[PDB]
């Protein structure tokens, strides 16, 4: 959801990093420029994106790390997100993390997907 | 108790004037000709 | 109203009496105590008469026998509109106030005064209120329409009246009561209420104010705050000497009357000798409440002196007081009292359990069994049965020890408990 | 339904990540009690004065 | 990580639904009768019917009186107010002991209310004085989703002037209490100056006026202090008013009765619910007779919550009394209204289980032999000493890199640290007063 993006910008702005956001609220002219700006060597540590908008077809080789706050579907759709990072132009190993809470719905999702070998999920009840 | 905050419109409200207001009822109307002509000619 | 859960005296209400002052065997939560109820009733009618003031009476008796319940039934039988003051003996001792002034403050609190005032008030629904800004013709022009069921008229406001209507926001259609002499507005609800009748009516307003409340206001800029905050801090005696004369003139003019309230002091045996010496002088004055004092102890040492006076009070105070003695309860009264507490606490007791509870009440104490009657209801509640059973009373008897049993246990276990000399053994062996 | 399940889980997913649930934390202002018992005795003070 | 001081291994009484106490539950061994009679008291407090009831528990040192009195507070839950108190605290220099004793009874009964508060927020557009008397001010607060103007009181205007607010600065105003807060200058003015010390905050999202309700609970005494004395406010007259009489004062019975009446009128609307509580007094043997005799009259009151007392003594003289000797340092007249819960000392096996569970909660591994030594210790010296030596043995095990306690370590701890019986023996034979 896009309501996490502004809070994340107020956070990254609180800790004072260099970031660029790409989502459905941007234009087409500021997209490729914010892309090439991240791919080329620069001081930007974190690059914020969205699942549907910029997490699908882009080329970015710059980042060595992928972070997932929340994942609804990950047979495929979420696999594309970290595959946006790992590309042909990456000589460094990709460390992909995941954020899972404790004793929550997200904690039950991967626990039910580990026993069933992660095919597809239907109903979460526990 | 007394409200320390009061909502006010710029155009409608004025500190000068304060106004409050709430078989078949009919407002009394005088049918006299000399009364109406007397009112309009004063 | 007045949310209260359960009190020890919550059952007894207003003692009990007949027109012959002869007490009934069971009247209004009061069992037992025949003579004591008659004497306390004589004192009650003495207070209601009000011809005599500044008299002391003593209530003596064994612990847990017919003592505090007496004064409670006298206070409840006296009813509202008459002052009643109950203070513990340890409460008059204060770090901020002296013992003498704190002792006089109760004597001033126990006597009230009723003041009446007549006012002309106009109340009713306001349908339409018009208010106009200042013009050269007049300072302010406004007309408010006060509608009532019987009569509806329009008044033209008085300037500062308009400042009172504009001062607090008033919306048309609410029921208010405007005070002409006071100059303030009182809103009784919205139109929640209905107009009763004619707009303007002459009524009298009676105010019951104690001598203390009159005394504190004059000694301070704002004394009514000093009433609630307890910062009063030793009002001058000159002010009180003026209050007494002003009250006398108010009585001669007929603008006020005095009510001879009652002052009850629990735990008088712990009062200091200085307070005992002041009470003797405080009783002989003109305005003093009727004083009732109750002491459980007797033939003990008065606080502040080495010698032991009888009953724990000085004989000079005993001369001014009349003594009432209470007697220990018989076996047949204890079961009726425990039955009254059973009806008060919503506890159902079988006759077989009432016999054991009565026997334990005679063997140990009444206060104990009356504590157990409350505890057994939960043990019965776990069994889900609505009525208490003998087995539950026995379980409640073994779970919670008595005092006499606990002493006999301590005497054998004394080696385990700490001693006056400070010796204790926490090691099991050797 | 199948819609009530998703719309019911979107509130938990609107919590775990961040308290996005309407995110109202009370400012903890003091209590509003208007009685001021002394004001009830103010009139008695006026009459006695 | 987790701090543990003589506690936290007790999660409650651990009673079943029938009231029977298990041998081992929630860090409790033995003491079945005391846990049962304590749970009966728990249900009595949950019943709310009884009032002014007093139950004291008398037992030797280390017998677990206080540790059992914490379990009932854990069993009642955080919603029920609990007031731990020590008998030595009732002596106060500022106020008399009697007032400090009566106050706690009012602190022990919690009352939860519910009330709605109005909130206004937005960027200020215009500020004008309407100017004897301080005139009002019209405020132009601009919400993101709308624009509304509101007239303000002169006092809240004074608070506004003291906050140095200016046109185009986001502010926060509370309706009921009249509190004023400024979040900062609006984000749109951030480009006015290149270097400035004032931070920029975004425009508040949503409407100017906002509402909500709070379940906030306030103890009855905390409500009484409000009526008794003034409290902080942003106006100067408030600060001077609270600074006029900072010292606490004794409350008259009249104000208390009136506050009780408005509490009743609050419970008539269904807005609030009155719930009782538990007052716990440690070392009641330290109380003067003047507090006991006042406890005689105070417990007879209907508003007095259930109180629990704890004292360890034999037959002793009551403090402040010359010739009076009564059990547990309590007067005989006060003991009548009290119900007694007796405590028993533990055997060797129960000491061993205590040291075991305390070692598990302390997160430390103990071998069987050193555990038996700790049991023999616990029998020959005291129960508290065996629980006391646990940590130093673990420290010596850290110095020896061992992950478990050994007999040599607990013996070395016996050599380095001494209990009371050895120190008294050194005290009997010494040169100058060791
Ligand atoms: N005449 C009576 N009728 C009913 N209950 C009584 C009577 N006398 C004493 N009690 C009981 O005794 C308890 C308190 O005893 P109390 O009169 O305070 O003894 P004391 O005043 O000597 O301390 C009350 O709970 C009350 O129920
Ligand atoms: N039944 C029990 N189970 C576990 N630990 C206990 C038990 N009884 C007492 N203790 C322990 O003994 C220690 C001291 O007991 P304490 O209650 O302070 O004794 P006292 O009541 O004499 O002051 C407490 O830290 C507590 O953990
Ligand atoms: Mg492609
Ligand atoms: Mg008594
Ligand atoms: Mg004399
Ligand atoms: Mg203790």
């Amino acid at each position: 959801m896009t309501k996490v993006l502004d809070v994340l910008e107020q956070f990254l702005n609180y800790h004072g990093y260099l970031y660029m956001r790409l989502d459905g609220a941007t234009k087409i002219e500021d997209r490729q420029i914010l892309t090439e700006r991240f791919n080329t060597d620069s001081r930007i540590t974190v690059f914020i994106l969205s699942s549907r908008s910029g997490g699908l077809g882009i080329n970015l080789t710059g980042a060595d790390t992928v972070i997932f706050y929340d994942s609804d579907w990950n047979p495929a759709m979420d696999k594309q997100c970290q595959d946006r990072c790992h590309r042909i132009g990456q000589t460094r190993d990709v460390h992909i993390y995941r954020f899972v809470s404790e004793h929550t719905i997200e904690s039950n999702i991967l626990k039910k997907a580990n026993q069933k070998r992660q095919l597809d999920n239907v109903v979460i009840q526990e | 108790m007394k409200a320390l905050v009061e909502e006010i419109d710029k155009k409608t409200y004025n500190p000068d004037i304060y106004f409050t207001s709430l078989s078949r009822p009919v407002k009394r109307i005088n049918y006299s000709l000399a009364d109406l002509e007397a009112r309009l000619y004063t | 109203k007045s949310l209260s859960l359960i009190a020890a005296h919550s059952h007894i209400t207003g003692l009990g009496l007949d027109e012959n002052l002869q007490p009934r065997p069971t009247s209004e939560g009061m069992v037992g105590q025949l003579q004591a109820r008659r004497a306390a009733g004589v004192i009650l009618k003495m207070v209601q008469n009000g011809t005599i003031a500044g008299r002391a009476v003593l209530v003596a008796g064994p612990p847990s026998t017919g003592k505090t319940a007496l004064a409670m039934g006298v206070s409840q039988s006296l009813g509202k509109d008459v002052p009643f003051t109950a203070i513990a003996g340890s409460e008059i001792f204060s770090l901020e106030l002296s013992k003498t002034e704190a002792l006089t403050q109760a004597f001033r609190k126990s006597i009230g005064i009723k003041i009446k005032e007549e006012t002309e008030l106009i109340e009713g629904e306001v349908v339409e209120i018009q208010i106009d800004r200042s013009i050269t013709g007049g300072h302010k022009q406004g007309k408010l329409t006060i509608k009532t069921t019987d009569m509806e008229t329009i008044y033209e406001l008085g300037n500062k009246m308009i400042d009172g209507l504009t001062k607090e926001k008033v919306l048309a259609g609410d029921v208010i009561s405007i005070d002409k002499a006071s100059g303030k507005i009182t809103k009784l609800g919205r139109s929640v209420q209905c107009p009763e009748g004619e707009l303007q009516k002459r009524k009298t307003v009676v105010h019951t104010v104690s001598l203390h409340e009159i005394d504190v206001i004059n000694s301070r800029t704002q004394g009514f705050l000093a009433l609630f905050t307890g910062d009063t801090g030793e009002i001058r005696s000159e002010v009180r000497d003026q209050i007494n004369t002003k009250v006398a003139e108010w009585k001669e003019e007929g603008k006020a009357e005095i009510v001879p309230g009652v002052l009850f002091i629990d735990e008088v045996h712990m009062l200091d000798i200085e307070c005992f010496s002041f009470i003797n002088r405080a009783l002989e004055d003109e305005f003093a409440p009727i004083v009732m004092m109750a002491t459980n102890r007797g033939v003990s040492k008065t606080r502040g002196t080495n010698y032991k006076s009888p009953h724990g009070l000085p004989l000079d105070l005993l001369d001014r007081s009349i003594i009432i003695t209470t007697k220990s309860y018989n076996e047949q009264e204890i079961k009726t009292i425990l039955s009254i507490r059973a009806q008060e606490e919503e506890v159902e007791l079988s006759s077989d359990a009432l016999d054991l509870l009565t026997k334990t009440g005679v063997e140990t104490s009444l206060r104990y069994s009356s504590n157990l009657i409350s505890v057994a209801q939960q043990i019965a509640m776990k069994r889900k049965n609505n009525t208490v059973e003998v087995e539950d009373v026995k379980r409640a008897y073994l779970l919670f020890l008595d005092s006499a049993r606990s002493v006999k246990y301590v005497q054998e276990n004394e080696s385990q408990y700490i001693d006056d000399q400070g010796n204790v053994q926490i090691s099991i062996a050797k | 339904n199948f819609m009530s399940i998703v719309n019911c889980l979107m509130q938990l997913r609107k919590v775990c990540n961040h308290p996005n649930l309407f995110e109202v934390r009370p400012i903890l202002t003091s209590f509003v009690l208007e009685h001021c018992v002394a004001s009830d005795y103010k009139d008695v003070e006026r009459t006695l004065l | 990580v987790t701090r543990t001081a003589a506690h936290t291994h007790i999660k409650g009484l651990g009673l079943d639904e029938s009231g029977v106490a298990k041998r081992v539950e929630g860090g409790f061994v033995g003491q079945i009768e005391a846990r049962e009679a304590c749970g009966v008291i728990v249900d009595l407090i949950k019943a709310k019917k009884m009032s002014g009831r007093a139950i004291l528990l008398a037992g030797g040192p280390s017998t677990g009186k206080t540790a059992l009195a914490l379990a009932i507070s854990q069993e009642l839950g955080p919603k029920v107010p609990f007031c731990p108190l020590v008998g030595s605290e009732l002596y106060s220099v500022e106020v008399k002991k009697t007032e400090t004793l009566m106050e706690n009874f009012r602190r022990a009964i919690g009352l939860r209310i519910k009330e709605t508060k109005e909130v206004y927020e937005g960027e200020v557009t215009e500020l004008t004085p309407e100017d004897k008397t301080i005139s009002h001010v019209i405020v132009g607060l601009k919400s993101a989703k709308g624009t509304k103007t509101l007239r303000l009181d002169p006092t809240i205007y004074e608070s506004i002037q003291r906050e140095k607010v200016s046109i185009g600065d986001v502010i926060y105003i509370e309706a009921n209490t009249g509190a004023v807060k400024r979040v900062g200058r609006s984000d749109a003015y951030a480009t006015e100056f290149d270097l400035e010390t004032e931070e920029y905050v975004p425009l508040p999202k949503g409407e100017v006026h906002k509402k909500k309700e709070i379940v906030q609970d306030v103890t009855l005494h905390d409500l009484d202090v409000a009526n008794a004395r003034p409290q902080g406010g942003q106006d100067v007259i408030s600060m001077m008013g609270q600074l006029l009489k900072p010292k606490k004062t004794e409350i008259t019975e009249k104000l208390r009765q009136e506050v009780n009446k408005v509490v009743a009128k609050y419970i008539d609307q269904g807005v609030a619910e009155l719930i009782p509580g538990v007052l716990f007094i440690d070392e009641v043997n330290m109380l003067d007779i003047e507090i006991f005799t006042y406890l005689n009259k105070a417990l007879e009151s209907n508003i007095a919550p259930v109180v629990v007392l704890a004292s360890n003594r034999g037959m002793t003289t009551v403090r402040g009394t010359e010739d009076v000797i009564s059990p547990h340092g309590v007067p005989p007249d006060l003991i009548d209204r009290l119900l007694i819960v007796r405590t028993l000392p533990y055997d060797k096996d129960e000491i061993r289980t205590i040291i075991e569970r305390r070692a598990t909660v302390e997160r430390l591994q103990v071998e069987s032999s050193a555990l038996d030594l700790l049991a023999t210790m616990g029998t020959e010296t005291s129960l508290r000493y065996a629980l006391q030596l646990l940590a130093p043995c673990g420290i010596l095990a850290q110095t020896s890199n061992r992950k478990e306690i050994v007999v040599n370590d607990v013996n070395e701890a016996k050599l380095l640290f001494l209990d009371a019986k050895r120190s008294t023996k050194i005290l009997e034979t010494s040169a100058n007063y060791l």
